[PDB]
């Protein structure tokens, strides 16, 4: 086939001059990425059939009792969650003459590059949900808690950020920080202009960047945590678990047929017919987060949080909305966008008619607001699947 | 210091990366399809009938075939140690371990991988009583691993191994079904797949050094990490011969015979069938073909190619391969003269025999250091400083010209009146240290009668 | 636990799959039709008259001709030697089972097939006194099996066998008629064909390891499951010589004589029979054919093809097949001369006999396990730790040259005044262990008179 195929690596323009004796080592290489999730989440063992995790749920009780007053009866209760592994894969293909020569160490390089790609795809799927497979039980960006950090990192983390966690009874165990945050851990001064996080003569790194502790909690730095306005996370990373079914399972063939198109628009090639060689790679991962609202999203400067509310086609009733600690008046199940906006500013909160914004109709209400929004469906008389979630940044 | 579960992955990347380099040399010891071997003149459909060329395997065998360790030498302040069976001379304890492990077998394999890829690794451990069913449990388990299964980072400041990993692929060659990581003071292994399917077993050991020694094929000091024995000159003459051998084979399939022609008679005048362009000539011997030849016809033929014209080029490539490898001419050319006398055999073997003795000298230092390291692992104390002076002893690489050696040794000993003591006559005949003790016993049992 | 039934099918799969690979290697030693052997110039109806080529048959025979055991040699347990201890010693115990099994015959077949396919398997099993009554029931039965009938999975993390299957076909080779599964602590057999199984005859055994040992031909530590001795190098010249031989054979039927033409003379004027296109000729000596001619009529001929042109390629290709295989040049009829001195043989032989010695070294590692297994089966318990250090003793693989060994040995022994004790002179003349043990009796019967 032709040189410069987009698919087949075949003695191409890319390798121009590789045979010469003067081609140097790359002096401007970069370190390969490594997943934060695989460093901070506990690695549970699992097989291909997945696992079931039992959970207790009985509010078992006992009563104060008089002389001869007959004792009450009670019983416990239990539930379980399923977890299943997803699968991730790729193939890379080279001409026989390419793999015989291995110019620019292409195959040895490519094996590491697909390994980094698989690891990074797993990490992105766990944090941001981007291309996340249906088997993953939630992703870290879904948290309804956000916190500004830039004015002063200690105030942002240890006071305001922590307040949003303990008010919901959650612990704080780690911080994950994008290494772009260093200019905010620097500065963060006292009123006299000394920085909080470093020594009297400023010789050495601010201690979080030594993988130190912010207050009690270890910190994990990485160069690929941030997306959009979200620059890091704080929470109890004991609430997240993962597993891997087997190693990166590299194998090689040259007799196979491949399709370069879709199944509906196929463009078959035999690897033997044109003398290619192909390497196939696959892995399987399981991932569960017990409560996505247990984390707080660190964000660089003050921002709105945006939500989607689904009424599950409920035919009657009234619901209620709560923003941070405050609660609305009762809201009809089919109310207009202007109606629900008016019910939000009526919460008794510092929010105002120029901040709050809404879009939807009789259901599927998108809303954007500077706080933690949540819903009470107790007065809704139908559609018990009705639910609210964070939907995107912006 | 680094957390070992992080270090294994860092090592497995370097090990995985290494495979693509050493795979280049592999393709000459096995005659794999190399694209530079394919002769250009044969048409694109005949290119499948690859020729293969045996020089690299002939050479790397013809060295390793000659090598054998016969024992160890250790000096002492006593001036001699008595030959004294299996332990009392410390050299006999080392030779006892050299048989309780079959290192007489695993070395003669291991040197072949050490020549092909340029390195092989000697691994020392105490045996595992739960797994090592078929060893004496009190000797050290000393064993050789090829660079397709072990990798070691060597510090350029010191030439010590910093750490090393031994990784075993499954029966399909795809997944790493276990990894063993050696640290300066500890051995660790993950047992089912990539540490995914088990937690590590561990064992501390009484050393300052990683319990792995590199056998390395070094031609000169500047080979800081050792290099393949299949030299660029042998790769060159091998691929050159592979092209000329294919072009000759293709010639014999197309053109070792004349191609016959006629002009001056249209196909209709021959009675050729119009659909198929041919007529069935009556092919038997001594027919005469009669034609009208109505234009004023004539007959011609293209010549056959002379196959001698390829053959006396292949002569020069075999004679090059002889000079580059230094093999005796009789290893590569049947037209070279067979040596008539033992002196002429010492002439013809000399170029190879010296090079084998270099491999003995250079690999001896690996085994020598492995035994010193085994002594610390078994006995726990510091080594007696005599072991730093120890040396290996090897088989005479040259062919055993016994009838010439016997008349010479007989002349020198002259029934005890002669030049040499009896023992020197036994080493000049080339009897091993292991046989020398049998010689001792059989001589006493003869002198008992007289 | 593991289910024997699932495991029977699992191993029947891996075995009956693996037969497809090794069929390719057999085709060279049986000289079966390979497509690649077929010379392209031969006309398509004539392609059935194949030429077969014998380099692989010659090479595997030339090695397996030269391998046999003289015996086993085991370390002295305590005191000087076991050697004069006779039939009570551990070396003669192991040799007794070897003779009783006739392994002196069928180990030679096991060595042969280990070089054909790259592996063979030794099975150890105490005889059932209810079948195969031509045995000593006190002796462990030892059977060597080809990879066309026994298959075994080595664990790559150790190098032990995990489990193995022996399956045997009906007389026409179309169907499996019985299968046997070996496990680390038991052996099981199913007694009828695969559509018609019946409950297994089953036995425990105490060895705590699978009672099968893989004899494997290997050249590197990297050859982890063995390798056929008939290398791709040697296959390529086997097939290339076949292509030349067919093209030369076709040429001898079609072009080795000139083809004779006459132009310009009209078929009617030649009087050619118009229906058949041909005319008879008496053509005895000194007939002159007189033709009417005219129109520029004349005779001319296509020349013969020189068969010498193909023969020049075969002479060059034999010079390749010798140098690749390492056979002596006289084996492939290509030498300028025979040997003409006692050591001029040893020169030509030296490239082969060092290879044969390494096959002895590498198969020694199998038999020195097979006898540990057979001991542990017969006696139970721990093996006496001397046995971990035995060596097999093998025939010297070079041609015997008794008349040139004789005048050397006598010059070294010098009627007992000489350099060597008597029994090393017996070893040197090449008398086998089993023979020296009788010859020491004859010496006493002679020294009784003096």
């Amino acid at each position: 086939s032709a040189d410069h195929s987009q698919i087949a690596q075949t003695k191409d323009t890319m390798f121009t001059g590789y045979l010469d004796p003067v081609q140097a080592k790359d002096y401007f290489a970069e370190a390969e990425k490594t997943s934060i999730v695989q460093r901070v989440a506990q690695k549970i063992p699992m097989g291909a059939t997945g696992i079931v995790i039992p959970h207790w749920t009985g509010d078992v009780s006992a009563q104060w009792i008089g002389e001869g007053d007959m004792k009450p009866i009670t019983k416990g209760n239990m539930t379980k969650r399923d977890v299943h592994p997803a699968k991730i894969a790729t193939i890379f293909v080279a001409s026989a003459e390419t793999v015989r020569a291995n110019p620019a160490n292409y195959l040895g390089t490519m094996r590491t590059k697909v390994a980094t790609a698989i690891a990074m795809a797993f990490d992105n799927a766990a944090l941001h949900g981007t291309n996340a497979p249906s088997a993953f039980q939630g992703y870290l960006d879904q948290s309804n808690k956000t916190q500004s950090i830039s004015p002063n990192a200690y105030q942002g983390l240890g006071v305001s950020g922590l307040t949003k966690l303990v008010t919901d009874g959650k612990k704080w165990t780690h911080t994950l920080l994008d290494d772009t945050v260093e200019p905010v851990l620097n500065g963060s001064v006292d009123a006299n202009g000394r920085p909080l996080f470093v020594e009297s003569t400023y010789e050495s790194l601010t201690t979080p960047f030594r993988e130190g502790r912010i207050l009690g909690r270890p910190t994990i730095l990485s160069d690929h945590v941030a997306e959009g306005d979200v620059v890091g996370y704080a929470g109890d990373f004991s609430q997240i678990i993962w597993g891997q079914v087997g190693g990166l399972s590299f194998d090689v063939t040259d007799q196979a047929t491949l399709n370069l198109g879709s199944q509906e628009s196929p463009n078959f090639v035999s690897l033997w017919q044109h003398n290619l060689v192909a390497v196939r790679v696959e892995a399987e991962y399981g991932l569960l987060i017990n409560d996505v609202n247990a984390f707080v999203k660190l964000t660089f400067d003050p921002v709105l949080t945006t939500y989607a509310l689904d009424l599950d086609g409920a035919s009657a009733g009234n619901f209620t909305l709560s923003l941070d600690g405050k609660t609305s008046a009762n809201i009809a199940y089919n109310a207009s966008t202007a109606t629900v906006k008016s019910a939000i500013v009526a919460i008794d909160d510092g929010v105002s008619a120029d901040d709050v914004t809404v879009t939807g109709s009789a259901g599927d209400y998108t809303i954007t607001v500077p706080g933690t929004l949540t819903a009470d469906f107790s007065g809704l008389t139908d559609g018990e699947g009705a639910s609210i979630s964070v939907v995107s940044v912006g | 210091s680094i957390d070992p579960e992080k270090l294994r992955d860092q090592l497995l990347d370097a090990f995985e990366n290494k495979q693509n380099e050493l795979k280049s040399s592999k393709a000459y010891y096995d005659a794999e399809r190399r694209p530079d071997a394919i002769g250009l003149a044969v048409p694109l459909d005949m290119r499948k009938y690859l020729a293969h060329v045996g020089y690299p395997r002939t050479y790397v065998d013809a060295i390793a075939e000659r090598q054998e360790l016969e024992g160890f030498r250790i000096p002492s302040a006593n001036g001699e140690e008595p030959e004294s069976g299996g332990e009392n001379d410390p050299a006999s304890e080392l030779w006892d371990w050299w048989q309780a492990n079959n290192l007489d077998i695993e070395a003669t394999l291991g040197h072949t991988d050490a020549l092909i890829y340029g390195t092989a690794y000697i691994t020392i451990s105490m045996p595992d009583p739960e797994v090592d069913f078929d060893v004496d449990p009190e000797v050290p388990l000393i064993r050789v691993e090829p660079p397709t299964a072990l990798y070691a980072e060597v510090d350029p400041r010191t030439r010590k191994v910093l750490y090393a990993i031994r990784a075993i692929y499954g029966a399909d060659g795809n997944e790493i079904v276990s990894a063993t990581l050696y640290l300066p003071d500890t051995t660790m292994t993950w047992l089912r797949a990539e540490g995914e399917w088990e937690a590590p077993t561990s064992t501390p050991h009484g050393l300052e050094m990683v319990p792995v020694i590199p056998i390395s094929n070094r031609t000169r000091l500047s080979d800081l990490y050792g290099t393949s024995e299949i030299s660029p000159e042998l790769r060159s003459v091998t691929d050159a011969a592979a092209q000329i051998l294919m072009n000759m084979q293709g010639t014999a399939n197309l053109m070792a015979i004349p191609q016959r022609l006629i002009f001056g008679a249209k196909p209709e005048e021959l009675g050729i069938n119009a659909e198929t362009g041919q007529r069935m000539f009556d092919a038997y011997m001594a027919r005469i073909l009669a034609f009208e030849g109505g234009e004023g016809a004539h007959a011609e033929q293209f010549s056959a190619a002379e196959l001698r014209n390829f053959v006396d080029a292949l002569d020069a490539l075999d004679r090059k391969a002889a000079s580059y490898s230094g093999l005796p001419p009789q290893y590569l050319s049947s037209s070279s003269d067979n040596p008539a006398s033992a002196e002429a055999i010492k002439a013809a073997e000399s170029r190879l025999v010296k090079k084998v003795e270099r491999k003995n000298k250079i690999f001896g230092g690996a085994w020598e250091q492995a035994m010193r390291l085994a002594y610390k692992m078994v006995k726990g104390g510091d080594i007696p400083t005599e072991y730093y002076r120890m040396e290996t002893v090897w088989r005479d690489p040259s062919t055993p010209t016994y009838a010439a050696k016997a008349d010479a040794a007989a002349k020198l000993f002259a029934n005890g009146a002669g030049l040499i003591p009896r023992e020197r006559g036994w080493v000049d005949m080339g009897y091993t240290i292991v046989e020398r003790e049998q010689m001792r016993q059989w001589l006493e049992q003869d002198q008992k009668q007289g």
